[PDB]
């Protein structure tokens, strides 16, 4: 993906699992989990935002 | 004892670690994410099981998760 | 706060002597007079738990006016003992006698 | 005291119905369902009500009439004073009822 | 520090909570350490046999102690005027008028009135003396002595089953549908032919005789002729007197339909020839499965082909068959599931269609039968879908169910739990809304504004079986239908008598209060349901806990962080059904005993007219009825209803203790006991006495199993006291 | 490093909160710090002491209790020299907190990661796979 | 009747029950002078007792054994004015307002700030949504149709399971 694009959630056991985030950063560095997405809808701990994998991202 | 485990989505914020309110959790050297750290549980016999580090968590699900298991006087939090 | 535990164990031992001895005793009745053994109850007619201090006091303030409430005429209260005040026919206060359910009721 | 207090005297309370007391024969009912209805609340914990939320959520995503304020279950101190309102409500309603029909056909 | 032997994360725990665990955990076998599966059939297996002799036993008590202490031969002679006996009396606290109060029932000693109706069951079947009532008791003691044996030979190293033998799917349903439930339903119709129809008309048949008494006539040549119809022939008249030979018929084989007009009961006749052709039907079953000769169905086979070609069902039932044989408690679910219907059928066709002779006439036996069996449905229905539960946490493997009916259960349990939701909500709102409208309404004095819905639905299929009280002329109840005339021949005479006399409960008439009480019933069996279903398709995960397999079934919560999770697990939606559960048995109990005590005064219409509001059931129904039981003591004496009467106020005490750890939790408890374990300590001449184990409030979940019994058994000991001195202090 | 058992201890006047039989037969703690003055805290354990000039040193039950009086002592005294140690009867002193002489929260060479699980939370095996069989659901 | 009924214009215990609740009704007035604020509370209360017996008598209600109106809710037209008309009448409000609120959470979705539009509600603009509620069910089935009332199964999040 890139940087500000719309993400549909792949990982089953996320809070927004098939919602849809919008990009914030992607670290270049080998990080395992380097996409951050942020979200409008808190999860139940209130946090909005969640870093992912690219295999875990699609964008729409 | 109680099971407190870590899993590989710790950002290394360390608030896990500064929940704690037995010493439970400490910080290690990793290189899996920006932070360069990853919560680790090497004392879980001193585990009381209040999961407040579960509570201190970001990540979308909890990068530590306490399994609550066998029972002891540390774990039972008992003072007598 | 620095002997809350001595308060707390002395409540807690002194609740649980109240509740064995005051619903405990209707308890023993429950069984006695479903048992058919009324002779073996705590009552007015069987055993008895008089409220001896309250009576006492009841006395005590029926005899009030005129001897150590000397310039009273009549009584604080028709509840310690004394006439029926009766308006239109119906009690307006009369003596409330203190018994073995009476006794019973105050402990719980 | 089950006997001859309870029972003896919701009589009033009971055959109210179609008296100017019926009334507190309603609150009777009313308030023996709030007090009922609060037992929902305390012997019930939060986790349970916030998964049933869930799938009710799913039908309004469904039909994209999800809201914008996410619902929650209440809190578990807030199912804590919701449980002992209406248990108030409901105890006190119903003595408060049948003490009124009792004594103002009696007395 | 060993009690535990089968856990030692219990063994090493220090604390008192270490023995309330060890007990609480004791049969589930599959969590015990170093638990292989060979040995989790062979200990199930065996206490299988120990559990069978526990019921031999049982039975064999009941048995003795009517033959012992009972007043079965008198009952006998005069069924419907004599009280059966149950047991005596022994009691040191009685005092001497509780011994006199309870000297009923004819004989010299304190007795319990039976209400288990053991005595219209067994003078039904033949018993008619003492004497084969004590020889029914030593034939169950040696019962349960041999699966006492057999228990503990299949444990003995040579005698323990393989897993092989457990898994034979079609070996055990061969056996179990052709022996186990054809051949005894045949030998059962052999002992009524052979014994009990002969008995009922005055001629003594036992073991002495049977070999040289022929229970017909003709006797076994029409059977190996074809001219099986000559077994029908002269049926008992309507003047028999049962027992006796007076008006007795010579026919074993009958389908008369109806009741025996002076038992009130089905026909012995009818009942022979149901269990010979469900036997028929049973054992011709036990050959639908492949056993060792090459004819008969594999069962993976069958699964495996129905998968509807429209692919609706996705991959179908492919892997059904390896995911059932494996789960036990996929196995345990299926059977509580058809068992709970089943004696939910069984305390429905009982009151209706009444088996037992003179049964029916004793109004606390029919009420007390009907009410366990309800309230044993209920329970049975609660423990299928929690081991349904179980099931998928612990059992459910989502890859060997690819695509199955299990995995898209899965795939829209939202839909499922949602809808549920939705139903719920429906019934509820109406039905407490037009109830409520009814209340108010009543209560201002208007009557006649109530909304009164005839429940025609329920009223046409009592005409359709021949109820001709509507006027709906349709089915049995028209005179030349196609339906009507094709049983004629048959049942229809015996079943138009019986379906049109009101003097039984076939096919009770209803009103608006049936219909308002059935959608109260309905609203009871979806929320009741919606929390078991939720409680099973949300075990393995949700959206608070995603991984809540991980942790099990009963787990306390997940702790106070993402809102709060208190009551999250699995285990905790069974808790929370067994509430609806008591409440929905509740509703179905204090129906069928308003309606039937009204019914059984004369006073139909006291039904008709109170149960459409709230406050109808509230006074003529458990205000009115309560006065012969709390008036069981009072301050001018005691009579036999003294016992119910202390019941009473018991099941309130219990129940109300209940609610003590229910809406009090941990916290509060264990902060208490440390001021006790620190008062101990320091008081003289006690702190020389110490605890073994150190004393902690009880824990998250054994607190909301402690409630729960004493919620439940506040429940059940409170009803069971007043649908018995109700209905005894009554008679009606 | 070991305890030095002669350290002062917090003025205090005593109270029923304190540690009770299973302190002298089981385990007991200890916590030492130093203070710069003569200042009141708040015990873990009930009312309130003084801890004096220099170096304090406490007994109590729990573990939790001398760092829950640690976290007090931190941030509203501003000290960070507080060191926990676990007693047992047999005399044996065990240094328990900061374990390696830096806190937990800040990271240090020569610590071993203990519980870490390779893969994310959602995937662990599913407890009929691993049914009857020793391995661990971790993957 | 339908189901062994009486009509209530011919059923005896309908006609005991008009005259039970005026009997109770003129004993009352019996204790007032006529005149007096409560002879006409009363009298008016008279009056309206048998307008509602009057009007149920006449109305096709069918009466029971106990003389009180029973409803027919099996769907025969002969009685549809007890169950499903009043029904049809419900379900066209309680689709209205369901189809209303729908809009409006739609239109705050767009907002600026979209949850303080649900507690701070535009009243003009919900306003212009509760009037278009009366072709709900030309408005709501084209809506299903053209795609826009169901979301896909793959747009919503699930339980991992
Ligand atoms: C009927 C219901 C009921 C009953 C019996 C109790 C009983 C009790 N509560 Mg509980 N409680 C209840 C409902 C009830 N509660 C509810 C609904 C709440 C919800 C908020 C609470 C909340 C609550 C709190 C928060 C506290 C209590 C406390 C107490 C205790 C009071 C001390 C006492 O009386 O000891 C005497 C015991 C009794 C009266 C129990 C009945 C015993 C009778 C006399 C018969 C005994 C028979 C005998 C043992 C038979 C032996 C043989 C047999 C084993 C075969 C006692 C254990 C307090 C406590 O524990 O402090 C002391 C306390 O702090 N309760
Ligand atoms: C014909 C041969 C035969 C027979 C008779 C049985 C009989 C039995 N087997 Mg089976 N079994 C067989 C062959 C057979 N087995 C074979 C070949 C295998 C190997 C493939 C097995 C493997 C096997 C296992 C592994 C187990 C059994 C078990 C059982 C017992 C079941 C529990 C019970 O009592 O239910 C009795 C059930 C009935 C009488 C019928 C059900 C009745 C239904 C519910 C309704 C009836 C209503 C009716 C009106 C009743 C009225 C009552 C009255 C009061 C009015 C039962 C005694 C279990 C057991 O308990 O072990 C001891 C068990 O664990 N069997
Ligand atoms: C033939 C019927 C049957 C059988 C074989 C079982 C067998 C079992 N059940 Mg099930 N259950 C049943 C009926 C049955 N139950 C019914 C009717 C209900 C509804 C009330 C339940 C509700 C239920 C729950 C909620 C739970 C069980 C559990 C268990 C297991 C352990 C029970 C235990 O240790 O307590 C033994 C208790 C004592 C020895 C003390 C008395 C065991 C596999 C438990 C389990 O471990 O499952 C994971 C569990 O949590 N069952
Ligand atoms: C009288 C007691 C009572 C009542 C009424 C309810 C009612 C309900 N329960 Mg609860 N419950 C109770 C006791 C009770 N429960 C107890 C003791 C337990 C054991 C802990 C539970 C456990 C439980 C669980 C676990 C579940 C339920 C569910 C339900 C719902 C099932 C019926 C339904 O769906 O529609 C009936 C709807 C109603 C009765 C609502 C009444 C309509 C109201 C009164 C409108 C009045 C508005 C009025 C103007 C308000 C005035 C306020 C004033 C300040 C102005 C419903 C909300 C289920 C659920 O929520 O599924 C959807 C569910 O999952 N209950
Ligand atoms: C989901 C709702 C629901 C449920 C679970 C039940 C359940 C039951 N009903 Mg009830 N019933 C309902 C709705 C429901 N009913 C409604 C809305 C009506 C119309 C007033 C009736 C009228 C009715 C009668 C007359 C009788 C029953 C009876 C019964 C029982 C036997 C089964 C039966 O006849 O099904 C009935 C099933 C239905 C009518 C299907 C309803 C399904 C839809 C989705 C409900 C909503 C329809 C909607 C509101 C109307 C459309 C608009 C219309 C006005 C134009 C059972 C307790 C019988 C019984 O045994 O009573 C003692 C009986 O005689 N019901
Ligand atoms: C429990 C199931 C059930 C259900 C779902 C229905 C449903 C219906 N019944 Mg009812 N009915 C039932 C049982 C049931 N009935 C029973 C058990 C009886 C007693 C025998 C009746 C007796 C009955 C009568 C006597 C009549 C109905 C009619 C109707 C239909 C009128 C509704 C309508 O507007 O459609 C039709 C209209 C439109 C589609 C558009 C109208 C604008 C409707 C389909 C009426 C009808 O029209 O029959 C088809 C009618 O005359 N019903
Ligand atoms: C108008 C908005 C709206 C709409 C279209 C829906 C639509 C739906 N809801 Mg409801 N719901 C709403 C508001 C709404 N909901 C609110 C405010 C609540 C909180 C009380 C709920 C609570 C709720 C539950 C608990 C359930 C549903 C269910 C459902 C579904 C079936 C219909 C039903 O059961 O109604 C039931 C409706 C209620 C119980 C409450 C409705 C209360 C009022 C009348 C609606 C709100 C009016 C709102 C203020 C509109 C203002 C508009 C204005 C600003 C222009 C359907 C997806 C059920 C489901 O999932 O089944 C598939 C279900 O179980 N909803
Ligand atoms: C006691 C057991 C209770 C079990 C309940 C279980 C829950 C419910 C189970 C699902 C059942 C309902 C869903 C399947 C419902 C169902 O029946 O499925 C039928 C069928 C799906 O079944 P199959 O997949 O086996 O059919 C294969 C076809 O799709 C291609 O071959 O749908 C069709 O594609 C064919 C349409 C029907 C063929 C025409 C039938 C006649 C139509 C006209 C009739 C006369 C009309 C005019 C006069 C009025
Ligand atoms: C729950 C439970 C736990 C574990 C699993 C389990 C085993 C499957 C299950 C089973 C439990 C079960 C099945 C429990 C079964 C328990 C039973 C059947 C207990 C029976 C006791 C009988 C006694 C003591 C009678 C003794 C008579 C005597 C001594 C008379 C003697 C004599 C007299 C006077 C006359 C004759 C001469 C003499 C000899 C002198
Ligand atoms: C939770 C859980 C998780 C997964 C595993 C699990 C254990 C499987 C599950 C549990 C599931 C559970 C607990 C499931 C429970 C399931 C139950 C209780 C199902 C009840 C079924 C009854 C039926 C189909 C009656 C049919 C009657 C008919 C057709 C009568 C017809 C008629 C006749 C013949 C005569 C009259 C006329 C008419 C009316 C025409
Ligand atoms: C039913 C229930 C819920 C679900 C109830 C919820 C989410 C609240 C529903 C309230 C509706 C949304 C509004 C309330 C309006 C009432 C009709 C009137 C209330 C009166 C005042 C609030 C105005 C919980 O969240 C809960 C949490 C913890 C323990 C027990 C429980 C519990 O029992
Ligand atoms: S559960 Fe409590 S004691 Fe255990 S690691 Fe988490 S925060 Fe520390
Ligand atoms: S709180 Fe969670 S994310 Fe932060 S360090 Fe601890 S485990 Fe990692």
């Amino acid at each position: 993906v890139k940087r500000g694009s719309k993400v549909r959630i792949l990982r089953k056991e996320s809070y927004w699992y098939q919602d849809i985030g919008t990009v914030a950063t992607i670290d270049t560095s080998g990080i395992r989990y380097p996409v951050v997405v942020r979200f409008e809808k808190v999860s139940y701990s209130g946090v909005n935002t969640n870093n992912f994998s690219l295999d875990e991202v699609v964008e729409v | 004892s109680h099971s407190v485990k870590v899993y590989d989505t710790c950002i290394g914020c360390t608030q896990c670690v500064r929940a704690c309110p037995c010493d439970v959790l400490e910080m290690v050297s990793w290189d899996g994410c920006k932070a360069g750290q990853i919560a680790s549980a090497p004392r879980t016999e001193d585990c009381i099981g209040c999961k407040r580090c579960e509570t201190a968590c970001p990540t979308d699900f909890l990068s530590v998760r306490v399994y609550l298991g066998g029972e002891t006087t540390r774990s039972m939090g008992l003072a007598y | 706060i620095r002997h809350r535990d001595a308060i707390i164990s002395h409540l807690n031992w002194i609740c649980i002597f109240l509740g064995f001895h005051s619903f405990g005793l209707y308890i023993h009745n429950d069984t006695m007079r479903a048992l058919g053994r009324t002779q073996d109850m705590f009552s007015d007619t069987a055993i008895q738990l008089k409220p001896v201090f309250a009576q006492w006091v009841q006395s005590i303030h029926t005899l009030a006016p005129g001897n150590t409430t000397p310039n009273a005429l009549a009584t604080a209260s028709y509840a310690f003992g004394g006439d029926v005040v009766a308006v239109g026919n119906k009690v307006a206060m009369m003596p409330i006698s203190l018994g073995t359910a009476d006794f019973m009721v105050h402990h719980i | 005291w089950l006997r001859d207090f309870l029972w003896a005297q919701a009589s009033q309370v009971i055959q109210s119905y179609g008296s100017a007391l019926s009334a507190y024969g309603l609150i009777f009912l009313g308030a023996h369902f709030i007090w009922a209805f609060s037992l929902m609340f305390l012997f019930s914990g939060r986790g349970y009500w916030q998964e049933l939320i869930e799938s009710i959520v799913w039908a309004h995503n469904k039909l994209n009439v999800a809201p914008a304020i996410q619902p929650r279950a209440l809190s578990i101190t807030q199912g804590r004073a919701v449980g002992l309102a209406h248990y108030l409500l409901g105890g006190i309603g119903t003595t408060w009822a049948f003490f009124l029909a009792r004594i103002i056909s009696v007395g | 520090t060993k009690f535990p032997k089968f856990s030692q994360a219990l063994a090493q725990d220090p604390a008192t909570r270490r023995i309330w665990y060890g007990l609480a955990t004791a049969h589930d076998l599959e969590s015990h350490d170093g638990m292989t599966e060979e040995n989790l059939y062979q200990k199930i297996f065996a206490s299988h046999f120990g559990h069978l002799a526990v019921i031999f036993l049982w039975t064999s008590g009941n048995l003795f102690h009517v033959a012992w202490q009972g007043n079965f031969e008198q009952w006998v002679l005069n069924p419907l005027k004599v009280k059966p006996i149950a047991h005596a009396i022994w009691d040191p606290h009685f005092g001497q008028p509780a011994v006199k109060a309870f000297t009923k029932g004819g004989v010299s000693y304190p007795v319990n009135i039976a209400t288990s109706g053991v005595y219209h069951w067994w003078y039904t079947i033949g018993m008619r003396s003492n004497t084969d009532l004590y020889a029914g008791s030593l034939f169950l003691l040696f019962l349960a002595g041999v699966f006492l044996f057999a228990g503990w030979l299949h444990l003995q190293p040579k005698f323990r089953p393989g897993l092989s033998w457990f898994k034979n799917n079609e070996s055990r349903l061969n056996h179990h549908l052709s022996g186990l439930f054809g051949f005894s339903s045949l030998a059962w119709s052999a002992h009524l032919i052979h014994v009990a129809i002969p008995e009922a008309r005055g001629q003594h048949v036992c073991w002495d005789n049977f070999t040289k008494v022929a229970p017909h006539p003709a006797g076994l040549q029409p059977f190996f002729t074809g001219n099986w119809g000559a077994y029908a022939a002269s049926p008992d008249t309507t003047n028999h007197i049962f027992g006796t030979s007076e008006g007795a018929g010579t026919a074993i084989l009958t389908f008369l339909g109806g009741f025996h007009p002076q038992t009130q009961a089905l026909w012995l006749t009818d009942i022979a020839h149901h269990h010979l052709a469900i036997g028929v039907v049973f054992i011709f079953a036990g050959h639908m499965y492949r056993t060792n000769w090459g004819i008969g169905h594999s069962l993976k086979e069958i699964l495996d082909a129905h998968r509807p070609p429209g692919g609706r069902l996705g991959a179908g039932h492919k892997g059904i068959f390896e995911t059932l044989t494996n789960s036990l408690h996929f196995q345990l679910g299926l059977a509580l599931a058809s068992l709970g219907v089943i004696t939910s059928l069984v305390a429905q066709h009982m009151y209706a269609l009444p088996s037992y002779a003179f049964i029916a006439k004793d109004y606390v036996t029919q009420s007390a039968l009907y009410t366990h069996h309800q309230y044993i449905a209920g329970f049975l229905m609660v423990g299928a879908f929690a081991h349904g539960a179980i099931f998928f946490v612990r059992d459910y493997d989502p890859e060997q169910n690819k695509n199955n009916v299990l995995a898209r259960i899965l795939d829209h349990k939202e839909a499922i739990i949602s809808h549920l939701s939705w139903v719920s909500l429906f019934l509820g709102f109406h039905t407490l809304g037009i109830y409520v409208h009814n209340d108010v309404v009543v209560a201002f004095g208007t009557p006649e504004k109530q909304i009164l819905v005839e429940p025609v639905f329920a009223q046409w299929i009592q005409a359709s079986s021949g109820k001709a009280l509507y006027g709906f002329d349709v089915l049995l109840s028209s005179t030349n239908s196609v339906a009507a005339n094709a049983s004629s021949n048959i049942w229809l005479p015996g079943w138009l008598e019986a379906i049109n006399s009101g003097k039984n409960s076939l096919f009770l008439p209803i009103g608006p209060g049936d219909f308002l009480i059935h959608h109260a019933i309905a609203l009871a069996l979806h929320t009741t349901t919606l929390i078991l279903v939720k409680g099973a398709l949300d075990a393995r995960g949700s959206k608070l806990m995603p991984d809540k397999k991980d942790f099990g079934y009963a787990f306390p919560c997940d702790g106070p962080g993402r809102g709060g999770t208190c009551d999250i697990s699995a285990w905790d939606a069974f808790y929370l059904s067994m509430f609806w559960m008591l409440n929905t048995i509740g509703w179905v109990t204090f129906y069928w005993h308003w309606k039937h005590i009204t019914i059984w005064q004369g006073n139909a219409g006291q039904f008709n007219e109170s149960s459409t509001y709230i406050m109808g059931w509230l006074r003529d129904y458990l205000w009115l009825n309560s006065s012969p039981l709390i008036n069981g003591y009072n301050p001018f004496g005691m009579n036999s209803l003294s016992v119910w009467s202390w019941m009473f106020l018991f099941g309130h005490l219990i129940w109300a203790t209940g609610f003590m750890f229910l809406i009090s939790w941990r916290g509060y408890w264990q902060e208490l006991i440390e001021t006790l374990v620190w008062a101990h300590e320091r008081t003289p001449l006690a702190n020389l006495v110490r605890w073994k184990d150190k004393p902690v409030a009880l824990s998250i979940v054994q607190a909301r199993l402690v409630g729960l019994i004493h919620f439940t058994a506040g429940y059940i000991f409170t009803y069971a006291a007043f649908v018995i001195a109700s209905t005894t202090g009554k008679f009606g | 490093e070991t305890l030095n058992l002669q350290i002062p201890s917090p003025t205090f006047e005593g109270s029923t909160g304190g540690w009770l039989r299973a302190a002298e037969v089981e385990e007991k703690y200890a916590i030492t710090w130093t203070s710069p003055k003569e200042q009141v805290f708040e015990m873990p354990t009930g009312g309130a002491a003084i801890m004096r000039q220099g170096e304090n040193l406490l007994y109590l039950a729990r573990k939790e209790q001398c760092l829950a009086l640690a976290t007090q002592v931190k941030n509203s005294f501003k000290i960070t020299d507080y060191k926990v140690y676990r007693i047992f009867p047999s005399g044996e002193v065990q240094y328990l907190h900061p374990k390696d002489g830096v806190f937990p929260e800040k990271v240090n060479a020569g610590r071993v990661g203990v519980g870490n699980v390779s893969h994310s939370i959602g995937k662990n095996l599913n407890p009929a796979q691993i049914k009857f069989t020793s391995k661990s659901f971790n993957g | 009747d339908v189901a062994g009924l009486t009509p209530c214009g011919e059923s005896k215990e309908f006609a005991r029950r008009l005259d039970g609740s005026v009997k109770k009704l003129q004993t009352r007035l019996s204790k007032y002078e006529a005149g007096t604020p409560p002879a006409l509370a009363l009298q008016k209360q008279i009056d309206k007792t048998k307008n509602r017996f009057d009007r149920y008598g006449k109305a096709g209600l069918l009466c029971g054994t106990d003389g009180l109106p029973h409803l027919i809710t099996d769907g025969r037209w002969t009685h549809s004015g007890e169950f499903v008309i009043p029904g049809l009448l419900f379900l066209y409000v309680a689709g209205w307002i369901g189809w209303v609120g729908r809009s409006y959470v739609l239109f705050a979705r767009t907002a600026d700030k979209p949850t303080e539009k649900e507690i701070i509600i535009d009243v003009p603009v919900a306003l212009s949504f509760v009037s278009t509620g009366f072709i709900w069910p030309f408005s709501a089935f084209k809506e299903f149709t053209s795609g826009n009332l169901i979301v896909p199964a793959d747009e919503i999040t699930v339980s991992p399971r």
